């Protein structure tokens, strides 16, 4: 019934690191290098940790979309992250979500043999998340406020208009 | 009931899918056989009222 | 242990998940603790965890 993108976190806030990071596996309509407008790719944290903090005082709840880098070999980690190091916990009320660092090659795709897995959670209203990141992770910088409703349908696989 | 059409799960699921099928495959069954012999029989039952009344008059 | 009574016996167990070096090295004066349980045939393996929890 309802369905908002906003803005959840003010990446500038984080120091000694660098932000709104993008690559030429997912370019613009143009071409280049570009990356998801909801998730915000985060890089040389060189072992160093981040803490942010987060309450949905919201009458919705919230959809938040994340992604956890599995680097291919030391060389790789290095270069992104500066340091063999990386994990970071994210809390979503009372649960606990923790992505360990993972470094292993997998069969190169679009140019990648790493992968950044996706995962997402939802924050009910008046309920509170946190990260604490050392690396390694893609942040959910907007999230969408939605109403869920009863009736659930379900998706159309077609191809008309 | 709202009819769904969400009825996937992952790819390491298919027994939980075969469920599905064979779920829906069940009320096909049910469905289609107790329509198909409410047909037979109301149709007969018609007909016999249009007897019932032309026979009263 | 054997069950040599003439039912099924339910066991409930738990796995000691710490923040840090230091409270692991409190609780259990060493950076180890792992435990494997067996039942019958299975094998169940509680490797030690170390981390942060909220
Ligand atoms: C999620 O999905 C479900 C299923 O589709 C929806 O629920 C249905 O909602 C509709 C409308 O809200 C329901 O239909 C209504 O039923 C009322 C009760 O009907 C009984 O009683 C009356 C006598 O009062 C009998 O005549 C009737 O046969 C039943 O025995 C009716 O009072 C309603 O009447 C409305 O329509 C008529 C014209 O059709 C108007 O003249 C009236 O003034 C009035 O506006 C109506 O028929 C239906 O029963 C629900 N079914 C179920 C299974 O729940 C949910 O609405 C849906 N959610 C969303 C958000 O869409
Ligand atoms: C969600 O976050 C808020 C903000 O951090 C928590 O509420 C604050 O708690 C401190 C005490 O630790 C108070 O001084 C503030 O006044 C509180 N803020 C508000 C807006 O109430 C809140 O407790 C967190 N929720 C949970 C479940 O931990």
């Amino acid at each position: 019934d309802h369905f908002r993108k906003e803005k959840i976190i003010d990446m500038t806030r984080f120091s000694d690191v660098t932000t709104n990071n993008v690559d030429s596996a997912c370019p613009y309509d143009t071409n280049g290098a570009s990356f998801y407008r909801n998730l915000n790719w985060v890089q040389q944290n060189k072992g160093k940790q981040l803490i942010f903090h987060y309450q949905n005082s919201e009458n919705n709840p919230l959809l938040i979309i994340w992604g956890v880098h599995q680097t291919s070999n030391a060389a790789e980690q290095n270069t992104y992250y500066g340091s063999q190091t990386g994990s970071t916990t994210i809390t979503i009320g009372e649960e606990t979500n923790t992505y360990p660092l993972v470094i292993s090659e997998s069969s190169i795709l679009n140019g990648h043999s790493d992968r950044i897995n996706y995962f997402w959670g939802v924050v009910n209203p008046n309920q509170n998340f946190s990260i604490v990141s050392t690396g390694n992770f893609i942040w959910p910088e907007y999230g969408y406020f939605f109403q869920k409703t009863t009736n659930i349908s379900g998706i159309i696989k077609s191809s008309e208009k | 009931q709202f009819e769904s059409t969400a009825k996937e799960f992952n790819k390491i699921e298919m027994r939980i899918k075969h469920l599905s099928d064979r779920v829906d495959d069940g009320f096909l069954d049910v469905w289609s056989y107790n329509a198909e012999l409410l047909v037979l029989l109301e149709n007969e039952r018609t007909l016999d009222f249009h007897d019932a009344n032309v026979n009263n008059l």
